[PDB]
């Protein structure tokens, strides 16, 4: 009493219930480096203009 | 012009130029430290973005 699978049935994707814990780190990745700080704050006007040689603005 | 007007005009001029000079020196030292350490927003050469990574299960498990 075994019925053969139809066309397209053995390629179906199923769900498996098992008792093993999920591996937290399968890739054995090290600690990630600290990211750069993000630019924040309101944009004030430039202090004393261009500050390039003699230019006052 | 009055001598007092020239006096206080000179003091205002000197204050403005001293502030600009100190800011220029601070800019030079900031640029040097930022280039040496690399942590500031300047001299941030781009690397490869990580949104181009395919995280689906591939056809071979050992990857």
């Amino acid at each position: 009493g075994w019925v053969r699978p139809d066309l397209g049935e053995l390629s179906k994707v199923t769900k498996v219930k098992t008792d093993r814990p999920l591996p937290e780190n399968p890739y054995h990745s090290r600690a990630r480096p600290e990211p750069n700080p993000e630019v924040e704050g309101d944009l004030k006007p430039a202090r004393h203009g261009s500050r390039l040689f003699f230019w006052t603005m | 012009d009055a001598p007092e007007k020239n006096y206080e005009r000179t003091m205002a001029i000197l204050q403005i130029e001293s502030e600009k000079a100190e800011l220029r020196l601070k800019e030079l030292e900031v640029r040097r430290l930022m280039r040496a350490k690399g942590d500031g927003p300047w001299f941030q050469y781009p690397t490869i973005d990580k949104a181009l990574i395919d995280h689906s299960p591939k056809a071979t498990p050992d990857n």
